[PDB]
C-alpha cells in the first residue's frame, strides 16, 4: 500500500552516468503485472518500467518503477511525482521528490594519507586512506583507481559522510584501500577519484606512491683526516 | 683587503688569502685562505662535448690551478662543437652554441 | 586597462602570495605586510641614481595605494592579487576573530594604514632622508586616487610618456617610433569613458608633472 | 544554398556543461515557411527552438534552434537532422549530427612535465607543460587549475590534437602554461585537467608542484687533504 | 585543383644556402599548360618554374615552381607573385608572398625536458620533449639526435609555432621524441637542435640523458688536495 520514492543519489547519477528514478512499494499484496509510473511537472509519460521484482515469500510485493531522464531537468529543480495505479491499491498515492535546494556548495578537500610505517612492518596489508573533508552537501562518491583502471569495490570501503566538528554545514568522509605491502613497496598509482557537486569539474584525484614525499636524503660523507698539518 | 690569489674559471676557485686583524691587539693577526669553489653538479665530463658522461668526481688539487680537465664554462670563452644537420638528406656541418648567452657576435 | 609594472614592483612575501593561509593576523599578516620592507628597492637599486630623488618616493606612493587596493578590490585579475586568496587570507582571519572587523571596514589600510610606509626600505638601502612634505604620501591620505583606474594611468605619463617626449626633444623614424603609445591611448580612453569629461583634463589639472607631456602624439 | 550542421564537440559540451545543438545555413537567403526540427530515427522532433538568426548579407545565417539532450543519448548516434523546407528548394535538406562508432576509444595518458631546471636557473619565468598522449578521438579539452580555481584560457595555449606517427590510432596534444619564477618557487600546485571522451571518468588530473621533481638522494663526499 | 605558394623556410635558407619558392598545384588533370613566372615587386620576374615533377603515385598533375633569389633581397622586403595559367583553373591567380616587415629578433631559448617519472614507470615507452620558447620570427627548425646520429624524421614530431601568452611578439614551439624506456634506462644521450635566425651562429643544441633530466640521485665525489697551496 504505502509507497517509497527514491531520489537519485550523487553516486547513482555518477556511477552509471545516468539518472535512475526508482519507485518501490512495500506492504503490497502480490499480484501479476503491477503498474507503477512517475510524473513530471508537465506530466509527460514515462519510459515503460521494467525489472520489476518478483513476488517475495513474505506476501509483500515490491513494484519498482525506473525511468531514465536527462540530468538537466532534475538539476534545474523540476520536481517528479510517483503515482501507483493498481486494483489492489485502494486509491492512487502521490509522492513528490525533487533535488534538495538551499544548501551552500563547498569544494571537497581530498587529502590522501599513505599507510603508517607501523602497518608496513606487519607485512600483511597496507591501508591507503583517502580523506575527503570539508564538503557540503553530504553526498560524495569516492572511487579508487590503479594505473588508470578502477579497482574493485571489494578492496576499498567508503565510510558514509558525517558532519565535521569545526563547521556545521561541512562534512567529511573516508575511503580505505587495503593493499598488500608488496603491492605498495613497488611504486603504484592508487589514485583516489572523488566526485562531488561543488568541484569545478565534479571530480578530483590524488595519487600516492612510495616515492610521494620521501624528503631528500643527504649523505654527506666527508673524510677530513687526510690533513696532517 | 682580499687578495684574490686564483680565479681559475674551469675549476672554479676563488682562493683569497685575506688578512684579518685579530681583535684590538695586533701581533696575533690570523691569515685565512678562502677557497670558494662552485662545483657545477650538472656539467658533462668533456664539457665541450655534450654527449660525454656526467661529472661524478671533481678533483680540485689547488697546486695545479695556483700555477686541462675543464669543468665550468667561462663567461667570456665560447665552448662549442660541430653538429650534423639533415634537411633533405644533406648532412651539413655547422657550429653550435652551447652557451648562447655569452656568444653573441662581439 | 593597461597594467603598469605593478605586477613585479609589488614584492609581497611568499606566505601571502602563496597558497598557504596565515595563522594569525596580529602576528603574520602583521609581520608579512611589513615583511614587504623589500618594497624599498626603488631607491635601493633602481631609482638610486636613474631619476631624481623625489620620483623614487613618488613610485612608493603608487605602490602604497596599490597595496591598499590589493587588500580590497583592485583590478589585476590574478589568483595571487585579485580574484585571489590573499584578499581571502584577510577575510578568513578576521572572520575567524568573530567578525571583529571587515577587511574593508577596518584594517583596510586605514586602521593601520601607516605600516612603515615603506620608508624603512627606502632608508634601508637608499639611506636618503625623507622630507617632511614627502613623508605624508607614503603614509595615509584621504584621497584614494580612484580605484587604480586613473592612478596607474596617472603613472603612465609620469614616466612612460614624458621620458619618450624628452628623448624626442633630444633617427626620425625612431622618433616616429614613439606613436604606438598614441594608438594605445585609444583603448584606455574608451576605458575611462565608462566627473571630468575625458582623461586629458585629468592629466592637465589633477596631475602635476603631466602638463609637461604632450597631450597627443599624432605622429 | 547548403546547410552546414555544427555538432558541438566534446570541448564545447564540457565547457558549456550542456549539449547545445546548432546547424547553420550557408549561402542561402531567408525565405518564408522556414522549418527547423531536430529529427532522430524515432521521429520525436518535439524540441523547443529559440533565438532564430536573421538574414546575413552574405546569405549565411544560422536559423539556430537549440535543444538539450543527454550526452549518452547522442553518443548512441541519434543522428539529429534539422529539416529545412525552403521555397527555392522544395526538397527538404537533411544534416545528420552523430558520433561515428568506428572511431576507437583510447584513454589519454596525460603527463605533466615540470619546468626545465634551465628555466628556473635563469630566473625569469617557468613554463609548465602538460603532455596528453594516447587518445584516439581528436576531441581533447585541457584546463589548467591553480590552487583549485580554473585559470583563464589566455594564460595557456593548448596545441591542437595532431597525429602521432608512432601510434597510428592515437593522437597527442600539449598545453604549455607559463608563470613567473617568483610564482612557481612560491610552491603553488598547478593541476592539468584533461577532459576526454574515452576516459573512464571523462576527466583526469595531474599535479605539478615546486617539489614534484627533486633529487631524492644527495650523495656528496668531501675529501680534503694537505699534500698532493 | 589547389595551388599554394610556400614562403621560404629558413631550413632551406641556411642549410642549403639558397632560397627556393614552391608554388605547387595538385589534384588537377594533366594538361601541361602551366606557365609559372615568379614576378617580383618590380616588373622583372626573377625566375620561372623549373624541374616539374608530375610523377606521383596518384598520377595527378603536379607542377612545382622555383625562384633562386638573394637572401639579402629577401630581407629587403621584396614580394614575389606566382601565376598559374592552367586551363583547369577558371582564371589565372597570383600568389604574392612577402617577407614580414618589422619582425623583432629574439633568441630561441631551447629547453629539453625528460620523460615524466610516472611515464618511465609505465615501462612501455618514454617521450622526450624539446621545448623552444620565446623566439621571433615565428619560423623555426628543429631536429633530433642520439650520440651524434640524427634520428628519422618520423620518430620526432614537432608542433607549429603558436603565440607566447605573456609576450605577444614571441612564439613557442614543441617537439617530442619517443623511445623505449630501455633506451632511456641505458642512459643514451638525446640532443635537440634549433636552427633560427636570432641565435649567434643560427644553431644551438642541448642534450639530456638518464643522469641529468631531473635525476633522483646526485653522486658526487668532491675531493680537494693541498688545501694550503701558498703562492
Ligand atoms: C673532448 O675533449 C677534448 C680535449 O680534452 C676536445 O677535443 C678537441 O677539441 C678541440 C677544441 O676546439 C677541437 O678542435 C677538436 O676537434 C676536438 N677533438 C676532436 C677529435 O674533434 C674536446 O673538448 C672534446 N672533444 C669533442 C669531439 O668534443
Ligand atoms: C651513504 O654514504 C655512505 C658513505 O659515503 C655509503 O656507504 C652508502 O652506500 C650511502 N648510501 C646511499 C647512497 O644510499
Ligand atoms: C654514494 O657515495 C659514496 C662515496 O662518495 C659511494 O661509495 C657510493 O657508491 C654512492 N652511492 C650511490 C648510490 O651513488
Ligand atoms: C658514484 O661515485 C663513486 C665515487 O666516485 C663511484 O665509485 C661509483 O661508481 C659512482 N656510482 C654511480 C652509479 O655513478
Amino acid at each position: 500500500i504505502r509507497v517509497f520514492a527514491i531520489p537519485p543519489s550523487f553516486a547513482s547519477i555518477f556511477l552509471t552516468k545516468s539518472t535512475k528514478l526508482t519507485c518501490l512499494v512495500t506492504d503490497l499484496t502480490t499480484y501479476d503485472s503491477v503498474t507503477i509510473s512517475w510524473t513530471r511537472q508537465n506530466g509527460e509519460a514515462v519510459k515503460t518500467h521494467t525489472n520489476i521484482s518478483e513476488s517475495h515469500p513474505n506476501a509483500t510485493f515490491s513494484a519498482v518503477g525506473e525511468a531514465s531522464i536527462c540530468e538537466d531537468d532534475w538539476n534545474s529543480g523540476e520536481r517528479f511525482t510517483c503515482t501507483v495505479t493498481h486494483t489492489d491499491l485502494p486509491s492512487p498515492l502521490k509522492q513528490t521528490i525533487s533535488r534538495p535546494k538551499g544548501v551552500a556548495l563547498h569544494r571537497p578537500d581530498v587529502y590522501l594519507l599513505p599507510p603508517a610505517r607501523e602497518q608496513l612492518n606487519l607485512r600483511e596489508s597496507a591501508t591507503i586512506t583517502c580523506l575527503v573533508t570539508g564538503f557540503s552537501p553530504a553526498d560524495v562518491f569516492v572511487q579508487w583507481m590503479q594505473r588508470g583502471q578502477p579497482l574493485s569495490p571489494e578492496k576499498y570501503v567508503t565510510s558514509a559522510p558525517m558532519p565535521e566538528p569545526q563547521a556545521p554545514g561541512r562534512y567529511f568522509a573516508h575511503s580505505i584501500l587495503t593493499v598488500s605491502e608488496e603491492e605498495w613497496n613497488t611504486g603504484e598509482t592508487y589514485t583516489c577519484v572523488v566526485a562531488h557537486e561543488a568541484l569545478p569539474n565534479r571530480v578530483t584525484e590524488r595519487t600516492v606512491d612510495k616515492s610521494t614525499g620521501k624528503p631528500t636524503l643527504y649523505n654527506v660523507s666527508l673524510v677530513m683526516s687526510d690533513t696532517a698539518g | 683587503e682580499r687578495i684574490v690569489l686564483v680565479d681559475n674559471k674551469c675549476k672554479c676557485a676563488r682562493i683569497t688569502s685575506r688578512i684579518i686583524r685579530s681583535s684590538e691587539d695586533p701581533n696575533e693577526d690570523i691569515v685565512e685562505r678562502n677557497i670558494r669553489i662552485i662545483v657545477p653538479l650538472n656539467n658533462r665530463e668533456n664539457i665541450s662535448d655534450p654527449t660525454s658522461p656526467l661529472r661524478t668526481r671533481f678533483v680540485y688539487h689547488l697546486s695545479d690551478l695556483c700555477k686541462e680537465t675543464c669543468y665550468t664554462y667561462d663567461r667570456n670563452k665560447c665552448y662549442t662543437a660541430v653538429v650534423p644537420l639533415v634537411y633533405g638528406g644533406e648532412t651539413k656541418m655547422v657550429e653550435t652554441a652551447l652557451t648562447p648567452d655569452a656568444c653573441y657576435p662581439d | 586597462v593597461l597594467i603598469p609594472p605593478r605586477r613585479r614592483q609589488l614584492c609581497f612575501s611568499r606566505i601571502v602570495r602563496g597558497p598557504a593561509n596565515l595563522r594569525s593576523l596580529n602576528e603574520f599578516k602583521e609581520e608579512i605586510l611589513k615583511g614587504a620592507q623589500s618594497e624599498g628597492k626603488f631607491l635601493g637599486n633602481y631609482y638610486k641614481e636613474h631619476k631624481d630623488k623625489e620620483k623614487a618616493l613618488e613610485a612608493m606612493k603608487n605602490s602604497f595605494y596599490d597595496y591598499e587596493d590589493i587588500i580590497k578590490g583592485t583590478d589585476m585579475l590574478t589568483n595571487i592579487e585579485f580574484k585571489d586568496i590573499k584578499i581571502k587570507l584577510d577575510r578568513l582571519l578576521e572572520k575567524e576573530t568573530n567578525n571583529t572587523k571587515k577587511a574593508e571596514d577596518w584594517w583596510k589600510t586605514n586602521k593601520k594604514s601607516i605600516w612603515n610606509a615603506m620608508l624603512c626600505g627606502y632608508k634601508k638601502s637608499g639611506n636618503k632622508i625623507i622630507d617632511p612634505s614627502w613623508c605624508t604620501i607614503p603614509t595615509t591620505e584621504t584621497p584614494p586616487q580612484f580605484l587604480r583606474w586613473i592612478k596607474e594611468w596617472g603613472t603612465n605619463v609620469c614616466i612612460q610618456k614624458q621620458e619618450h617626449k624628452e628623448y624626442v626633444k633630444s633617427c626620425t623614424s625612431e622618433i616616429k617610433k614613439y606613436q604606438e603609445w598614441s594608438r594605445k591611448r585609444s583603448i584606455r580612453w574608451e576605458t575611462i569613458s565608462k566627473k571630468e569629461p575625458d582623461a586629458n583634463t585629468y592629466l592637465r589639472e589633477h596631475c602635476s608633472k603631466c602638463p609637461c607631456g604632450f597631450n597627443d602624439m599624432e605622429e
